[PDB]
């Protein structure tokens, strides 16, 4: 046999990116998982080169980011690629998860593949929170104060978790020095879960946009999907370069260019755009302990989805009512992000409470009811009795 | 090594579908074809056929959520103006 | 909230560095440092800017050496261990008017004027907000507003009550090149100089962005052609079915 | 040579929309002037100002002046 | 054909790809810098410096 099939290390490369049998009819939505591996490489490489010039003390953290922007050769390129590359990492991940919702990729036999991807999503939200606090701007101090005070509502162990998370009595010097050391480590745990993600993909393969079997017509990976991957890689780099070089501060807040101050409160405290829908779910529950449970249950409700889908057909391609309610869930997620960037005022309080209900009623009420109705309409439209 | 649990995909030669008999296929080399003969009719006629089949499943949910946001934004602007001061005191109790 | 609590919206002026192919006007950065030294520097520090970064941007090497040598800096101590002083050099930073922030509030009736090294990036509005603030002081407040003693009215400030009085008046600065120094002329020059203080990489960044966009948009068009060539055999494939005889 | 922004704000204040918005602000200012002379101005929590009519005039002046100011500045 | 004059039927070899990439970088850097400074003439420091001395 060939040397790429008999060598111990080259056989893993051959079985994954060269000779891997792919379904013939997959479209450009199946190219988002390849872009997520490129995003993780850009974040690790640009972050290691920036970490050679960074100081994590409470009186040196803000000025060392300014030292990177002014004194380091091409240091403004390193930071803008890193800050805008995190927003591009979350936009491709939202499109990757919504492809699996539309085409039924969560279903059996790919349940273990769906469950490992939920763990990856939680670790990525935690990584972006820890690195945002390392700038120590005015948005970094008050965003860490709001999140860490949520754990003081847990009964009998509230005040012990929050003091152990601070290293003191407030957000101080020990808080920032331990947030930077944890920020270096969690991207390497994400890289180990990506390997476990690809091992579960290998035993069953990919799905296709028709929802039926693909074992009748396969083509190999090399020279079809290697060169189809190159089309979306060059389009990704071109849109990212237009943000890094021509508009580098559009996706940020101006208050993060003020050094952090524990004695002055900003007028508005708002997260980045990719954390805004989960911030509006938290502010809609008036109780303090029930708000923290509900914000974490908005991520863990994706695990109940293999059990509430009652359909005998995989995917939304031939389903009329499932297609209509998919786009209700999509535009409800955009309205939750817009509500989370407003003030707590009439009528935005009631609008965020109804939209939080529609988020949870999709997974638990709407999907099992209309799956059963579509099963019976397919039956009585053909059988003559 | 030992074998593992059963799957639904195989490899080249034993992929795992039904048996095939009676189907014949034909192809032609890419070096013998004229380059890019779908740059005009596919971009105008075919993309219009794919667009208008799927545009009512997207624009009817999009118009519901845009009408809802626009009335809530215009009512908040009235409550904090000068003319909406006695309505602001009674919706805040 | 109320529109007075938000502040008035700043309009859009036609700055000559707006646009993807435009640099700063370096004759307006040089004119804006003169308005900084003679007007702003009585109460504002510029702490992130070193003397050496001005050479080749707005002044020559011989000019900046004479500007730095008018201030006094701390030296290494004596052989007996006593402190010492020295004039400035090119590696020093531009000094501020106050020793600490307790002394800054005492000279400004309790208010603290901020550092102006990043003030363009740290406000919503950018260059348009700073220009509208300095030229937007009315001669009288509108009827009904009650100002605390020691405050002034400006509709572009959130709340409408600011602790800075109007500073810019006509012909308070005599320009070197002969430009008439009106209120709007001097307010345009400080805002161009202060945008350079926040973004000194701005001219170089827009030239490396022109090389990157041309190369990456050529690679994008070449990869569409190569993909359609290699997929041409799959896209025109044909299938025929003749049902087998029932011998079996 | 005087201020170029003060001459353009003076010019657009004498057009037809400019004279209408000035007149609306002045009839606001007189009704606040004929109160504050009545006994009862100690504390009311419903004291009226004319900020909103002042914001309407300034927004029209900025839309007319900002596209054509920097052509007159060196 | 113009492609037949240099390669006659073949693809471009990897030695010519690396050799022509370095020739490309110096020509592209000079043409971009020359267009950029002509588009912004009168605003650079080398134009202002020639008026405080002349
Ligand atoms: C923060 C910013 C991050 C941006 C990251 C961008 C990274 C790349 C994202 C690419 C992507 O989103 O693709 C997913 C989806 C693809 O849907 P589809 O209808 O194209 O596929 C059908 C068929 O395969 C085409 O097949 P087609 O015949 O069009 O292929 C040939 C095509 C290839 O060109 C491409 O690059 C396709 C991506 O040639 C041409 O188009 C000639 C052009 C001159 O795209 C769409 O459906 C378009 C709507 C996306 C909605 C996103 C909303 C959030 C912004
Ligand atoms: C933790 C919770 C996570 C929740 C994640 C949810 C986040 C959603 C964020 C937006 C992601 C994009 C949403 C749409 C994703 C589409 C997924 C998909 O596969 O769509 C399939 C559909 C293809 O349709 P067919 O396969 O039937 O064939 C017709 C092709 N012409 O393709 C289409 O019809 C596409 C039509 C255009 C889609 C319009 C979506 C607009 C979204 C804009 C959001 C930006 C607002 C600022
Ligand atoms: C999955 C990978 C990563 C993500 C999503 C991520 C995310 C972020 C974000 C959002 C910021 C704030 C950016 C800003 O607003 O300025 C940040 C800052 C930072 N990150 Fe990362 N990061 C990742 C990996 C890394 C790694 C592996 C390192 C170090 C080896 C690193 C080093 C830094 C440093 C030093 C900062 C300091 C502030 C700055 O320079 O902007 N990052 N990170
Ligand atoms: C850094 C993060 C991730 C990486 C590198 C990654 C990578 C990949 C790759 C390469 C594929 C191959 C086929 C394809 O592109 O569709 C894939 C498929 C898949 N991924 Fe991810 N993924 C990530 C995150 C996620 C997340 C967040 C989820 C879900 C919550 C998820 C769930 C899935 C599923 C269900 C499939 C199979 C889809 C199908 O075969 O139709 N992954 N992933
Ligand atoms: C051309 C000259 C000046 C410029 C461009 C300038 C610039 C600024 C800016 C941008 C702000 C912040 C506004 C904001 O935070 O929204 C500010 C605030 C302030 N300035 Fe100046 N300044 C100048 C001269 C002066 C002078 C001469 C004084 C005092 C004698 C002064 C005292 C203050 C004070 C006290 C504040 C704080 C106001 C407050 O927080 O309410 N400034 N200045
Ligand atoms: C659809 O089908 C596909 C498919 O398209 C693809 C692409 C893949 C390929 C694989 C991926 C997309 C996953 C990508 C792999 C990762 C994300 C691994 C994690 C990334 C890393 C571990 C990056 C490592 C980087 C470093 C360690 C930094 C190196 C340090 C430097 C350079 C410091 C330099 C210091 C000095 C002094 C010079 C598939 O497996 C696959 O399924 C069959
Ligand atoms: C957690 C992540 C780790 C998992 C990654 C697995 C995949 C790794 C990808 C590696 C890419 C290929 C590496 C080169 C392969 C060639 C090695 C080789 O020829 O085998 C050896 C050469 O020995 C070496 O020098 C070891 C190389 C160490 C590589 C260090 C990176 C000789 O080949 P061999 O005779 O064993 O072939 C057997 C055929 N029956
Ligand atoms: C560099 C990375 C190296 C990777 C090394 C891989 C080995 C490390 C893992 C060690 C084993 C620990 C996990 C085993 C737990 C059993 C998992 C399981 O039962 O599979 C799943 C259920 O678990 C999940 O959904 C995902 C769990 C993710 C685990 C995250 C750590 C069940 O799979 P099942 O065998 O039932 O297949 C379906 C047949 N009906
Ligand atoms: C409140 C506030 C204000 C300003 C900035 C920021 N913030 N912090 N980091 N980034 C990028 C920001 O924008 C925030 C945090 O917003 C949110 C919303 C949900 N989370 C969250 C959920 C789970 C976990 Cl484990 C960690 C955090 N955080």
């Amino acid at each position: 046999m060939a040397f790429r099939k008999s060598n111990v290390y080259l056989s893993l490369v051959n079985s994954y990116i060269i000779d891997s049998p792919q379904p013939s009819s997959i479209n450009y939505w199946w190219n988002m998982g390849s872009l997520l591996g490129l995003c993780l490489v850009i974040q690790i490489v640009t972050g290691i080169f920036m970490a050679m010039h960074y100081s994590s003390n409470i009186e040196l953290a803000f000025s060392s980011v300014e030292h990177i922007m002014r004194d380091v050769h091409n240091g403004y390129i390193l930071r803008y690629l890193h800050a805008n590359g995190a927003s591009f990492f979350f936009m491709v991940m939202f499109m990757h998860m919504a492809k699996g919702l539309y085409y039924g990729s969560y279903r059996s036999p790919r349940v273990t593949l769906w469950n490992v991807g939920v763990i990856i999503f939680i670790l990525t939200i935690a990584t972006a929170f820890l690195g945002y606090c390392c700038v120590y701007g005015q948005m970094s101090h008050w965003g860490a104060t709001v999140i860490t005070n949520l754990f003081s509502a847990i009964p009998f162990v509230g005040n012990d978790i929050v003091s152990w998370l601070w290293g003191g009595f407030s957000v101080s010097n020990p808080t920032i020095q331990r947030f930077f050391a944890l920020h270096y480590l969690v991207p390497f745990i994400i890289a180990a879960m990506v390997i476990m993600h690809l091992m579960a993909l290998h035993i069953h393969g990919s799905s296709n946009p028709l929802g039926i079997t693909g074992n009748l017509d396969r083509i190999p990976m090399h020279s079809y999907f290697i060169f189809k991957d190159l089309v979306t890689v060059f389009l990704f780099m071109l849109i990212l370069a237009l943000f890094v070089f021509y508009s580098p501060n559009t996706l940020g807040h101006p208050d993060n260019y003020i050094p952090g101050n524990p004695l002055v409160t900003p007028a508005s405290i708002v997260p980045e755009w990719y954390l805004l829908p989960f911030y509006a779910i938290l502010r809609s529950i008036p109780d303090k302990l029930l708000g923290v449970i509900t914000m974490f249950a908005a991520i863990l409700v994706l695990l109940v989805l293999p059990f509430t889908d009652r359909s005998v057909v995989r995917g939304n391609t031939f389903k009329v009512l499932s297609k209509f309610f998919f786009f209700i869930f999509v535009f409800n997620f955009v309205l939750l992000g817009q509500i989370g960037a407003c003030h707590v005022e009439v009528p935005y309080v009631l609008m965020g409470q109804i939209a939080t209900f529609i988020y949870f009623a999709y997974f638990l009420i709407i999907v099992p009811v209309i799956s059963t109705i579509e099963n019976v309409l397919f039956y009585i439209g053909r059988v003559n009795k | 090594g030992p074998p593992s649990g059963k799957t639904y995909m195989g490899w080249w030669g034993h992929m795992g579908g039904p048996k095939q008999k009676g189907i014949t296929s034909y192809a032609v080399s890419p070096y013998a074809q004229k380059p890019l003969q779908g740059i005009f009719h596919n971009a105008v006629f075919n993309s219009f056929r794919r667009f208008k089949s799927q545009f009512l499943y997207v624009l009817i949910p999009a118009g519901i959520y845009w009408y809802w946001w626009k009335n809530g934004n215009e009512y908040n602007e009235f409550l904090y103006s000068k003319a909406g001061r006695e309505e602001l005191e009674r919706v805040n109790v | 909230m109320t529109a007075a609590e938000h502040g008035l919206h700043a309009p859009a002026y036609a700055w000559s560095h707006n646009g993807p192919f435009e640099t700063f006007d370096h004759a307006s950065i040089r004119r804006g440092y003169q308005v900084y030294r003679e007007v702003c520097a009585a109460c504002h520090s510029l702490d992130r800017v070193a003397w050496r970064t001005l050479v080749g941007v707005s002044h020559t090497n011989e000019e900046v050496r004479n500007m730095a040598e008018e201030f006094e800096y701390d030296d290494e101590p004596d052989e007996q261990g006593n402190p010492k002083k020295r004039p400035g050099k090119l590696s020093d930073y531009i000094p501020g008017p106050y020793p600490n922030e307790q002394a800054a509030r005492a000279a400004n009736q309790g208010a603290l004027p901020p550092d102006l090294s990043l003030i363009v990036k740290a406000r919503h509005g950018g260059c348009d907000y700073i220009f509208s603030l300095l030229t937007g002081y009315p001669d009288e407040p509108p009827a009904g507003v009650a100002l605390p003693p020691g405050s002034n009215y400006n509709p572009y400030f959130p709340g409408g009550s600011i602790a800075m009085a109007r500073v810019l008046f006509d012909d308070m600065v005599e320009y070197e090149d002969g430009t008439p120094a009106t209120t709007s002329q001097m307010a345009k020059d400080v805002t161009t100089f202060l945008n350079w203080c926040a973004e000194p990489e701005h001219d170089e960044r827009k030239r490396l962005g022109l090389k990157t966009v041309i190369i990456l948009s050529s690679l994008y068009l070449l990869s569409i052609w190569v993909k359609k060539f290699k997929w041409a055999g799959i896209k025109t494939r044909k299938f025929v079915f003749n049902p087998p005889k029932p011998r079996k | 040579v005087t201020d170029q922004l003060e001459d353009l704000r003076e010019h657009f204040k004498n057009t037809e929309e400019g004279k209408a918005l000035v007149h609306h602000y002045e009839e606001c200012a007189e009704r606040v002037k004929i109160q504050q002379q009545q006994p009862g101005y100690a504390d009311l929590e419903h004291k009226e100002d004319c900020v909103e009519e002042f914001f309407h005039l300034q927004h029209y002046l900025d839309t007319a002046t900002a596209p054509r100011l920097f052509d007159k500045l060196k | 054909s113009l492609y037949k004059t240099f390669f006659k039927r073949n693809a471009v070899f990897v030695g010519t790809i690396f050799a022509g990439a370095f020739v490309f970088q110096t020509v592209f850097d000079t043409a971009i810098t020359s267009w950029y400074e002509n588009h912004n003439k009168g605003k650079l420091w080398k134009d202002v410096k020639a008026r405080i001395a002349a």
